[PDB]
Formats: C-alpha cells, sequence, structure tokens
C-alpha cells in the first residue's frame, strides 16, 4: 500500500476513478468540503509490489461541499492542458455539472430549487449520448433523491431539456447501462429496482426484499444500499444491501424466473458494492466504520477474501480501471493499494 | 329502519397482539375442511375477565379478548387445546364458569367422554410455557353409550348437569378425586328438551321440553319446581339444529317461538316472582314482529339471541338477534320501551353483510411508479383488504405444491407462523411460476406477456382467496359481557363487533335546509374517476405536504383544476353542475357551518382494543379521505371558469377554510398510510396501535371519539398530531418506519431535530447534519415535548441560565459523540466553543472540555493540541490532557504527537510526560520500549536524568520476567552500553532511582563481565 494525503483542512465524502473515459482514465477526483480535487496515478519504478504511485495534480475550488461525483466521457487531455466535465452534488441540494479547463471552472450549470429535487439528492450519474452523424448531441444526467424523484436532465444541442419522474419511494441510487445509454437503472430505498428507457411504461422492476434467503434472517430493516450493473455490454445486474446481503441476474436466453445468485457479505454495506470493471463475478463491499474491506466472488470461489483492513474508517472507495489497484478515500487521506492475485 | 355496521377482526392481527401461542393435549377437500369452528362459545363473569373459545375438527382453542382495566390485562397468548377426536360433530359440548380467580371449563368429545379443565388466569397473562397442576380432570358420570347426550347445562364450579335424547335430565358433581352423580331420567322422545337456560337468585333453571312444556326447575330439590302448557301443533314440526331458543337479562328471562314459515318469532319475557313457599311465575308479553328482507326461499335461520335490558331504569329492553342463511348472514336489534302502555313500542335496527368485489378493475393500470411494479401493489391490496387470514396460506402453500400431496404439506403449511417472512415467501411462490417468455427480437423479453400473465395469475390466486372466504367467513352466535356491556358477536374464525353508523357513513351511504344534495352528488362525482387518476392525486398530494407550503397559497386553486381536465370530465357535465353552482342561495355561509358541526384519561388498556378499534378507525379513515376528497375537487371544479366573477367577492370566497381542508387531509392520509401498563399495550407488534393507546356508553366508542376529536382539533392543540405520534413513538420502536413517515411529516423545528435524529439512527450523518444545522433552538425549557426536551434542558440548567444557543451545539457535540462519529463532533463542538453570548465561568469551561473530547476523538489536525494546552494552562484540568492524549498516541504517531509535545509548555510537557512515563513503565508493553525511548528523547529536552533511572527499571523488568539467558544476555549487554552512554552524556550532576550511580553501575559491568565469561566457558565446551 501507499499512502497520499489529502491537504489538512480537506474533509473527504466520495471519490471515483475516471474509468468512463480512457483518455483520462489515471484521473482520480476527490468531492471534499471546498471542492473537487484532481489527481495523477503513474507507473514509477517503485517496487513491483505496488508498481503505482500517485501524484496529485491541482485542486477546483467550488467553496461548498461535494458530496457525489462522475466523470464523464467527454473528458480529454492536451499539451499542458486537461479539459474535464464532473457530474456532482452541492450542500445547497442543487445538482450540478461542471466543465473545467484544469482547475479553473470555465463553465457551470445548475438545476436546484423547486426546478430540482425537493429534499435530498441521494445520487447522481452522467454519460454522453451521440447523433447518428455522431457529433456530441446530448450530455445525460440522472440524478435520485427523498423527494421521491427521479430526475433526467439533458444538456442537448438547442439547450436544456428537463423531465422529472414519480418514484414510490426516495431515489437511492442510479446508474446507466453500459454499451447502452438508452437504458439505466434505478434503486429505491424500499428495496425497488428499476430498468428504463428514457428515449420512449419502464421496461421492469426486480425487488431484493422478498427474495432474501432467509436461511439466515437478514433483519426487519435491510434498506436496499446499491444497485449496479455488471459487464461492458451491462449484461447483468448486481444489488447490495446495507444488511450485507447481494444479489446478482443476468440478462442476454431463455424464459427467467428467479435471480441467478445470491449471497452475503460478512459486514454492512453502507456504501454498497464495487464491482469489478474486469471481473464481473467479483466486487468490493466495505465495512466503512471499521475500515475494512471484504472482497466477494459470485460464484463463490472468494471464501471470505478481505485483503483490506485499515485502523480507521473508510470513507468511499473504487477500482482503477487496470483492475488490481484500488484507490480508498478516507477521512484524511486516499490510498492506492495493490492486490498482487489480480495482477 | 336503522342502520347497524360490523367490526371484523382478523385472527393474524389476534396473533399479532398475541405473542404466543401454546398447545396442551389431554388437497381442496382438506383445504376446505381445514377450518371451521363447528360451534362458536364466548363467556365472560360478572368479577373481571373476558375470553373467547373456537371449536375445530379434532381441535379445541381459546384466547383472551377482554376490554378491561387491571395491572396485566393485556399481555396475552392464544390456547390450542388438542382432543383425541373433534367436539363433537354438534353444538354440544361446551361450558364455562369460573369461582375465584380461575377458569373452569367443561366439554364432551364426539363419542363418550367428558372433560374437566381448570386454568389460571395468570397462566393466561404469562407468556411462560409450564404449568405444574393437574389442569384437568376426565371424567363420565353416567353412561352416555346408552343415552348420548343432546344438551350440556352448567350451574356451579363443582356441580353441572345434562340433558339426554331420552329426555331425563342428570347432574354431576365432580371433585378432585371424587365424583357424585343425580338424575331424573325420527328418533325422538316426548320429554326431551330442546333448548335449557340457566339464571340464578341464587339456582334456578328454565327449559322447553319436546312435549312443549315449560318446565321450571329447582336446583336442590333436583325436581321441577312449575310447569306451564303451550299449545302450538305446527311448532314442534319444525326442528333446529344447535340454536338457543331461550336466552336472558338478570332475573328475568324470554324466549320465541318461530311458527314455522311466517317467521313470526316472539319475545315472551318471563318474570319469576320467587316466593317463599314457592317460586313463582308470571310471563307478561305476546308476540313481536319480524323484518322482511330475507326472501327467495333464503332460509332465514335463528342462529342465536341474547335478551339485555336497561338494568338502569325499567324504560328501555333489548333484544339482539342473529340469523343467518347459508355462509350469508343478517344481524338486527329489537328495542322495547314501554312503561304502561300494553301497545308495543319498538325501534328496529338492521344489518347488511355482502361482498363488494374491488379486485376486477384496480388490476389494469400498474403504469405509475407512484405505487410501481406489479406485484407489490396486489400484495398492497390483499394487505389493505386485512380481514382473511389462514385461506391466504392455505392458496399458497396449495400453488407452491406442483400437483404435489397435502399430509406432508400441511405440516408445511403449519410450519410457517411467522408473518413478516409469510409476504416474501408469497412473492417468491409467485415468481417462480410464471415463466418470461422472450420478445425473439434481440435477446429481448417480452414484457406485454408478463403482463396479463401476472394481473391474472393474483387474480386467480385473489379469487381463490375471496373462496376461501366465501367458504370460510360465517357466524354462529352472539354472547353479551355484563362488566363491558357491549354487543358482542361471534363469525367463525372471524372475531367482530357491533356499531351504530358514524355521521360520514350514513352520508357515504348516499342515501334552513340545503346543501346536501351538493355532497350526495359530488360523491357521485367523485366515484367517477379511474384508478390511475387517483394514484395521480395522491402522489400529487403527497408532494402537497411539504413543499406546497413554498408556493404563493391561493393561485395553485386554478391549478389543480388544470390538473382535473386530464381526466374524462365531459364539459357537458361540468357545465351541467356550473349551472347548479350559480342557482346556489350563499354557499360558503352554510357549508362551512354545517360542516364545522361535524365536529380521555386511561387505565391499563388491553389488546382487542387497540386492534378492533385499527381496523374500524381504518374503514373510517378511508371513507373520510372520500369525503374530504370529494369536498376539495368539488372546490375546484367549481372555481375553475369565470374567474374574475369568481375574485367579485360576491362569494364569500373559501381560501382560508380550504387550507384547514388540506390541513386535515395531511393528516387523515398520514394515518391511512400509518396503518400499514400502556407501555406494554405499546409493546405489541402490530401498527397504529400506539396511537390508539395514546389516546384512551361503551368504552371503545368513547375512547376512539378522544382520538378522531383529537385529530379534528386543529390551531386548538398548536402541534401538528404527527409530528406528536412520531415524536413519542420514535422512543419505541419502528425507527426505520419513520423514516418515509419523516420524510412525509411537514416541517417543522420539532420535525428538525426528529428528521436530524432519525437520519442519525440510519448513520445517514450528512443529512442529518445539514438537519442539524438549518435550525437551532428557542423551544428549549419547554417541556412540553416529552423526553427529548428533557436532555437539552437539563444541559440549559447545568449552565445555571439559558443560553441563547452555544448550549445547543454542546448537546449537539455529546448527541454526535453518541453516533461513535468524532468528526461531526469536531465540527460543532467548535460552533459550541464560539458562539457563547454569555461570557460564563463555568458554560465556557465545559464547552471547551468537550470540545476537547471531540478533538481527542478525531485526533488529526495539530491543533486539538493547543486546545489541550488551553485547558492545560487555564486550570488543573491537566488530567484531561492525560487521557486524551492518550488516546491521541493511541490514534499513535510519535514523531508528530511529540513534535507536538514541542508547541505546549514544558512544564506541562513535562507534567505529562512524566504521567505518560509512568503510564508506560505500569503498561509493561512490547512496543513500551518504543514508549522508552520516547520519553528519552523527551528527557533530552529537559535536563536529561530520568532517563537513565527509567532505563534501570525497563532492565529490571526484563530480566525478572524470564531467564532464557541467550539472546536475554545480550539484550542486557546493549542495556548496558545504553547506560554507559547515558552517564557520559551527563557526567557531573546525579541522579536518583526509587523502587543511585556509578557504583552500582561498576556492578553492573561486573555482572556483564560475568556472563561475558559464561559465554566463553559454553564455547569451550562445544
Amino acid at each position: 500500500s501507499n499512502q497520499y494525503q489529502l491537504p489538512l483542512n480537506v474533509r473527504p465524502y466520495t471519490t471515483t476513478w475516471c474509468s468512463q473515459s480512457p483518455s483520462c482514465s489515471n484521473l482520480l477526483a476527490i468531492g471534499h468540503d471546498t471542492g473537487i480535487t484532481i489527481y495523477c496515478a503513474s507507473e514509477e519504478q517503485t517496487p513491483g509490489s505496488t508498481g503505482l504511485t500517485l501524484q496529485e495534480l491541482f485542486t477546483i475550488q467550488t467553496g461548498l461541499p461535494t458530496l457525489h461525483l462522475s466523470f464523464s466521457s467527454s473528458c480529454s487531455y492536451s499539451e499542458p492542458v486537461y479539459s474535464l466535465f464532473l457530474a456532482c452534488v452541492c450542500q445547497d441540494n442543487t445538482v450540478r455539472l461542471i466543465i473545467t479547463k484544469n482547475e479553473t471552472i470555465i463553465t457551470q450549470h445548475v438545476l436546484g430549487g423547486k426546478s430540482g429535487h425537493h429534499n435530498f439528492v441521494n445520487d447522481i450519474d452522467i454519460a454522453d449520448v451521440y447523433s447518428a452523424d455522431n457529433r456530441l448531441a446530448e450530455q445525460v444526467i440522472a440524478s435520485v433523491g427523498d423527494d421521491c424523484t427521479l430526475i433526467i436532465w439533458r444538456l442537448t444541442d438547442e439547450g436544456p431539456i428537463l423531465a422529472g419522474y414519480p418514484l414510490s419511494s426516495p431515489g437511492i441510487s442510479v446508474q446507466f447501462r453500459p454499451s447502452n445509454p438508452n437504458q439505466l437503472i434505478v434503486g429505491e430505498r424500499n428495496g425497488n429496482i428499476r430498468i428504463f428507457d428514457w428515449t420512449l411504461p419502464w421496461l421492469l422492476t426486480l425487488n431484493t426484499l422478498p427474495l432474501v434467503n432467509t436461511c439466515h434472517s437478514s433483519g426487519i430493516a435491510s434498506s436496499l444500499a446499491n444497485v449496479r450493473w455488471i459487464g461492458s455490454d451491462g449484461s447483468g445486474i448486481l444489488a447490495m444491501c446495507k444488511s450485507g446481503a447481494w444479489l446478482r441476474w443476468n440478462l442476454f436466453g431463455p424464459k427467467n424466473l428467479l435471480p441467478n445468485v445470491q449471497g452475503i457479505s460478512l459486514f454492512p454495506s453502507l456504501l454498497g458494492a464495487c464491482p469489478h470493471p474486469r471481473y464481473m463475478d467479483y466486487f468490493a463491499t466495505a465495512h466503512s466504520q471499521h475500515g475494512l474491506i471484504q472482497l466477494i466472488n459470485t460464484y463463490e470461489k472468494d471464501s471470505n477474501s478481505i485483503p483490506i483492513q485499515l485502523g480507521m474508517p473508510i470513507v468511499d472507495f473504487c477500482w482503477h480501471q487496470d483492475g488490481s489497484h484500488l484507490a480508498i478515500a478516507t477521512e484524511g487521506s486516499v490510498l492506492l493499494t495493490r492486490l498482487m492475485g489480480f495482477t | 329502519m336503522n342502520e347497524l355496521k360490523h367490526a371484523v377482526v382478523p385472527i393474524d392481527l389476534q396473533s399479532f397482539c398475541l405473542e404466543g401461542t401454546l398447545a396442551l393435549w389431554v388437497f381442496k377437500k382438506e383445504c376446505v375442511a381445514y377450518d371451521a369452528g363447528v360451534y362458536t362459545s364466548n363467556k365472560s363473569k360478572g368479577s373481571q375477565t373476558l375470553r373467547w373459545s373456537i371449536f375445530q375438527n379434532r381441535t379445541l382453542t381459546i384466547f383472551d379478548v377482554s376490554l378491561n382495566s387491571k395491572k396485566e390485562p393485556l399481555s396475552k397468548f392464544n390456547v390450542k387445546i388438542h382432543f383425541p377426536s373433534n367436539v363433537m360433530k354438534d353444538g354440544v359440548a361446551f361450558s364455562f364458569s369460573e369461582h375465584s380467580d380461575t377458569t373452569i371449563i367443561y366439554a364432551i368429545t364426539h363419542a363418550r367422554v367428558l372433560y374437566y379443565i381448570r386454568l389460571s388466569k395468570t397462566w393466561f397473562q404469562l407468556p411462560d410455557a409450564r404449568l405444574d397442576d393437574d389442569w384437568c380432570l376426565c371424567y363420565r358420570p353416567i353412561s352416555f353409550l346408552n343415552q348420548k347426550p343432546d344438551l350440556m347445562a352448567a350451574i356451579s364450579t363443582s356441580e353441572i348437569c345434562v340433558s339426554f335424547f331420552n329426555g331425563g335430565l342428570t347432574k354431576i358433581i365432580l371433585n378432585p378425586k371424587d365424583a357424585s352423580h343425580y338424575e331424573q331420567h325420527d328418533y325422538r322422545s316426548p320429554n326431551t328438551i330442546i333448548s335449557m337456560i340457566f339464571l340464578s337468585t341464587y339456582n334456578v333453571l328454565v327449559m322447553l321440553s319436546l312435549d312443549y312444556k315449560l318446565k321450571v326447575l329447582d336446583l336442590s330439590t333436583n325436581q321441577c319446581v312449575e310447569t306451564i302448557e303451550l299449545s302450538q301443533t305446527i311448532l314442534p314440526l319444525q326442528s333446529f339444529p344447535y340454536l338457543t331458543s331461550d336466552h336472558t337479562t338478570n332475573s328475568f328471562i324470554a324466549l320465541y317461538y318461530p311458527d314455522n314459515s311466517h317467521g313470526s318469532f316472539s319475545i315472551y319475557k318471563l318474570n319469576a316472582n320467587a316466593h317463599s313457599f314457592k317460586l313463582n311465575v308470571v310471563i307478561e308479553k305476546g308476540i313481536i314482529p319480524p323484518s322482511l328482507p330475507d326472501d327467495e326461499f333464503i332460509p332465514w335461520m335463528l342462529s342465536d339471541f341474547q335478551l339485555i335490558s336497561s338494568e338502569g331504569s325499567q324504560s328501555k329492553f333489548l333484544l339482539i338477534i342473529a340469523w343467518k342463511s347459508n355462509l350469508n348472514t343478517v344481524i338486527q336489534k329489537c328495542n322495547l320501551s314501554l312503561d304502561q302502555d300494553e301497545s308495543f313500542s319498538c325501534v328496529w335496527s338492521h344489518s347488511l353483510d355482502s361482498f363488494s368485489l374491488i379486485e376486477k378493475t384496480f388490476f389494469d393500470v400498474p403504469t405509475n411508479m407512484s405505487s410501481g411494479d406489479i406485484s407489490e401493489i396486489w400484495l398492497q391490496h390483499i394487505f389493505a383488504h386485512n380481514t382473511s387470514i389462514e385461506s391466504i396460506q392455505v392458496a399458497l402453500l396449495s400453488f407452491q405444491n406442483s400437483s404435489s400431496q397435502v399430509s406432508k404439506n400441511k405440516l408445511d403449511k403449519f410450519g410457517a407462523l411467522t408473518i413478516s417472512e409469510l409476504k416474501n415467501a408469497v412473492l417468491s411462490s409467485i415468481v417462480s411460476t410464471i415463466q418470461i417468455e422472450p420478445n425473439s427480437d434481440l435477446t429481448g423479453y417480452d414484457y406485454y406477456e408478463y403482463k396479463r400473465l401476472l394481473y391474472n395469475e393474483w387474480e386467480r390466486f385473489a379469487k381463490l382467496v375471496a373462496y376461501l372466504d366465501h367458504f370460510g367467513d360465517e357466524i354462529l352466535s352472539i354472547n353479551f359481557d355484563p362488566s363491558n356491556a357491549v354487543t358482542y358477536i361471534n363469525y367463525a374464525n372471524k372475531v367482530a363487533f357491533i356499531r351504530d353508523p358514524y355521521l360520514i357513513e350514513s352520508f357515504d351511504e348516499e342515501p334552513l335546509i340545503e346543501g346536501y344534495q351538493i355532497l350526495d352528488l359530488g360523491r357521485s362525482l367523485h366515484s367517477c374517476m379511474s384508478f390511475s387518476t387517483l394514484s395521480e392525486i395522491r402522489y400529487s398530494l403527497r408532494e402537497l405536504v411539504q413543499d406546497l407550503p413554498s408556493y404563493s397559497l391561493f393561485d395553485t386553486l386554478w391549478v389543480f383544476y388544470d390538473k382535473h381536465i386530464y381526466p374524462n370530465v365531459d364539459p357537458d357535465y361540468i357545465s351541467t353542475l356550473i349551472d347548479t353552482l350559480v342557482s346556489l342561495e350563499n354557499p360558503m355561509r352554510d357549508i362551512d357551518s354545517l360542516i364545522q358541526r361535524l365536529r380521555n384519561h386511561s387505565a391499563q388498556s388491553p389488546s382487542l382494543f387497540l386492534c378492533a378499534s385499527v381496523a374500524r378507525v381504518l374503514d373510517s379513515i378511508l371513507k373520510k379521505f372520500q369525503v374530504s376528497i370529494e369536498g376539495f375537487i368539488f372546490l375546484l371544479s367549481l372555481i375553475t371558469s369565470q374567474q374574475d366573477y369568481e375574485l367579485q367577492s360576491k362569494f364569500a370566497g373559501c381560501d382560508k377554510l380550504f387550507l384547514s381542508l388540506l390541513e386535515d387531509w395531511r393528516l387523515v392520509s398520514f394515518l391511512l398510510e400509518n396503518s400499514a401498563n400502556t407501555m406494554e399495550a405499546l409493546a405489541s407488534v402490530n401498527t397504529a396501535l400506539q396511537f390508539f393507546s395514546a389516546l384512551n356508553i361503551s368504552p371503545l366508542h368513547a375512547t376512539v371519539i378522544s382520538s378522531l376529536s383529537a385529530i379534528f382539533i386543529r390551531d386548538d392543540t398548536e402541534n401538528d398530531l404527527v409530528t406528536e405520534l412520531v415524536e413519542k413513538l420514535f422512543l419505541f420502536k419502528q425507527y426505520n418506519a419513520c423514516m418515509q413517515l419523516i420524510g412525509w411529516l411537514n416541517s417543522d423545528p420539532i420535525a428538525v431535530y426528529l428528521k436530524a435524529l432519525i437520519y442519525l439512527k440510519s448513520k445517514e450523518a450528512v443529512k442529518a447534519v445539514r438537519c442539524f444545522k438549518t435550525t437551532s433552538l428557542v423551544l428549549y425549557s419547554h417541556t412540553s415535548q416529552f423526553a427529548v426536551l428533557r436532555e437539552f434542558q437539563e444541559i440549559a440548567e447545568k449552565y445555571h441560565h439559558q443560553n441563547l444557543l452555544s448550549c445547543y451545539y454542546l448537546h449537539l457535540s455529546k448527541k454526535l459523540f453518541e453516533e461513535s462519529a468524532y468528526i461531526d463532533a469536531l465540527e460543532f463542538s467548535l460552533l459550541a466553543d464560539a458562539s457563547k453570548e454569555t461570557d460564563d465561568e463555568d458554560l465556557s469551561i465545559a464547552i471547551t472540555h468537550e470540545t476537547l473530547k471531540t478533538a481527542c476523538a478525531a485526533g488529526k489536525f495539530d491543533a486539538a493540541h493547543v486546545a489541550l494546552m488551553v485547558l492545560s494552562t487555564t486550570p488543573l484540568k491537566k488530567s484531561c490532557l492525560l487521557d486524551f492524549v492518550n488516546q491521541l498516541t493511541k490514534q499513535g504517531k510519535i514523531n508528530q504527537l511529540l513534535n507536538y509535545s514541542m508547541p505546549t509548555l514544558r512544564q506541562d510537557v513535562d507534567n505529562l510526560l512524566e504521567r505518560k512515563a509512568f503510564q508506560m513503565i505500569n503498561v509493561e508493553s512490547q512496543p513500551c520500549w518504543y514508549n522508552i525511548l520516547f520519553s528519552w528523547r523527551y528527557k533530552h529536552q529537559n535536563y536529561r536524568d530520568a532517563a537513565a533511572i527509567i532505563y534501570e527499571k525497563l532492565s529490571r523488568y526484563i530480566s525478572t520476567t524470564e531467564l532464557i539467558g541467550k539472546k536475554e544476555r545480550t539484550f542486557i549487554i546493549e542495556h548496558y552500553l545504553i547506560v554507559l552512554n547515558t552517564l557520559e552524556l551527563l557526567p557531573k550532576e546525579d541522579t536518583w532511582i526509587l523502587v543511585q550511580k556509578l557504583l552500582t553501575l561498576d556492578a553492573i559491568v561486573a555482572e556483564y563481565h560475568l556472563q561475558l565469561k559464561d559465554v566463553a566457558v559454553q564455547v569451550t565446551a562445544e
């Protein structure tokens, strides 16, 4: 493990790799109480133990807390100059898209007030949509909140298009489908899981609550932590409960009648699962409060693998695109740790 | 005629409010015959308690439904008494009498035996499985083989009589290890009795025989005291199974004869004037007419009747009568108000039991995500019904069979029991049955087939459900209770209650005098709307709870009608009503008044209270949602077009009372959602209860009146009942449901701090913290808030005053400790330290200290070190720095923490690090060696003395532990060298060891040399 300190007065809230855009996949953003900081990951000589070190590049000042953070495919590099596009959520309950050239915010769009969410925003994600001619036609941001609303915010050539959709319960996560921006997934706090075609009722709703194996009772309150697609065509769906209970469904052949596989993490997962970018069957989950991280294999290859235990709480974490490195933001730092097995 | 209404009690909600269920000993075919209740019987006595018995094929059952006020008339459990054979194929077998704080029950099995069981009241209250007595004695008094019984009748705890088909009446006396017996000993026997009855002045019975003679019996003599001849020939031609031919009020008694097809019946309430010579008989009244709705050859059948008069004064008498034809039932009560009149003054009340299928249409549209997906909605329909129980279970594990048998699957049915998981099992069974066929486009699937598949699936299911309650829902008897004075009722496997119509009901029936037609016609208008329509409306109004007060209040008025144009709403209908509106004389001044006209200390309350009241008030609240929504829908369907003429102010206007009504709706629907010692009443599982317990003529009616009234009241309470609710209830349980519930509840200071604590309990720190932030406290020192103000108040008083703000922030710092999340505590404790406008010594001190803790829980940034120093420099609160800095080195970075001991003042550091030193020799640790080296560094900062001393102490310890020689010796070498060097570093001055110097050191050098020699010896041996 190598450890890189965040500035002394910087409290991290969120950590994400720029896996969404290959030109910028070595860019790391930390949303904190005064903005979003960008780091670069480089192969040093090091020892080929952790043959990867972190270089802090710069800090984008915003003046208020950043709670969720997503890079877009529009990110680019030039010589040098970084052209960034970031979706995030701020203390004023607004959802924003910030477009920068390095640390300087050259452009900013803000969706808030009554036109925005009418309660706390719980999650956000972003994808670039191109026309048939293949110019940038739209950038699309999806967000979910405690106002029982899902918001699709499309920024198009002739300007913004806003749409709201009602939910049976607070939205706790949302993510567009890989290799198919026409589809996306929305998570409700109550265990409902929506598959949605925004170009169009919405196509499908699964639910983890009634499926709990109950060989070991998952408890009275098993609030849904997370749902994410897996695979590079978005061939699968993985859902994780706060309790640690997880379930996986695949989407291809024949007729289907239950979720394909199911299990339970050793610990609660407040932050939810972070699926491996290269190995579908694998995902990571943290015991954020004691600072341990379990690695789970869906086809039970795993047998309780806990590669990571810190002596401190974990605020957030995410896979580097290479699949062997992990970046983890803790309350005062970010660690890059390399698991030798995944190399 | 007047109407009556029913109140149904689901057996599963009983099982909810009854924690445990003990059992004592002493496909479609099996499903149908699974449950029934061959008969039903409920008793209760003069003294205190109440319970119902339920009958079953080869089984006997009993549970506690009493509405009392004792120490523990609330903690209850359901009892299953298994039998060798069923409780007879007939009405008989049943007796219940007590004695003293215990329940004695007499029974008769199917072929030829009696049963005597004595169960303790305590046994009912306790959760306990165990019983340490002989609760029962089975016995055979007379030869039943010879004479089969037909009627059993209780008289005393020791004694109980029996009636035989032959017509003889035996009496039976049992006693522990004892039994003595007495007699006056299609197949018929012209002295058989049809139905016996018992009332005591002391010991007198009343009988009606096959001979159709009215025999009156004295228990002492065991001979017939009186006889009257009632002469009807076409009467015994009519014979009824079970049925009670006679019943009773107090001293007097009544019975009646149907007179066959006429269905005339009667009331022959006999008055028994007991004289010293002999007990005298005086019957005083002829015949009572019937109602005439039962017809079409539909067999009316007298199930059971009970006569109860007002003991207050002979002004009225009331007879409750129950009729049934097939599964269907009719219930009515006749009230007779007489005093001198030989005339017949009888009010009559009528009742209807019917089936309305709310099924078929609500199925089609599940398109909106207001209540999304599909299945969840149907399950929520089955839960919305909330009145049918084990039928569901049966259907579920009948469908899961896949052409499997019953005998093993039946045990699997019994097995499930637990309710929360049941629902999960329901859905799991459902998805595993409906194959999803793909669209065959490109690895895609046809949801449009899943559509019909699912709809008609759950449709068929719930249709079999309704069929297992078009086979189960059945009535059999009625039994009145003196202690409670209530209109009890017995349906098979579904206890229920009788109640008078409420105003909302009478006006939901759609049956100086104006305005009412608007209400009924309007009700029709509301009923016109679709289901998805009301979905949109409910979601929208759900959005009108919190956010609504933010917009300008009175422009949204026309906007709602602008939302009303989307449904059908033919302009023909519109104008048709508009014409009515313009013809109104003066709407507002009448409406507001006449509707305003529509408008609490507790003993320890039981559970039937809470659940029966739950179901009934759920009914009342849903019909209410109906009536108010009606009101609104109209209110803006009127004031839509002709806007300028609306603002002409020719009409009185209505926006204000409009607002009031929306408040009302918020509360009511808040409740509509909510149904989805007294402290032990709160200790029972079901929801919405806590409310009824919070708000405790029949007792039920008044104590519900208290609730609904507390809902109506708006500005007088000056508090939202929702906030009140969640305030106390959060306290107990349901921390998770009050999440959506607090996300729903209207924004208030109270509501804010609760949002905080709840989003805290969920450990979603962030938003809880934003809640904490965006508000403060001026509410403090009010005490009206329950068991939560008191903390903040104690804290405010701890500063001998009432400081404006800093105190709150302090409280927030400690609360942040309770969350174990220490960083947000760093935040708030800051805010506390700062905003203090009072300049109290004590307060500032306390605040600075908690800040010290929060910082030390975080460690982190260096300043939390000079916070320490502030505290060390201020008074002798150095001990804080002790434990605190200890925790900091328990984070554990010496290279930094010692450099932080650097800006700390050397006096305070000398103190602190000497203490740490002492703790480190004490601790005997393995990383204590490090600790020792670091203290040494620190000593090098100082006079550089002690360090050496400590080295010696350490050396002593390492040695004392063990002796392996080997390496240990070389360690000691190293230690000798260390001391030597510390000494060379400290040549002149001199140091001192409690518990010397250069000389003892020459000695330790000697030890060294010794060990050297020893080693060399070892090397010459090898």
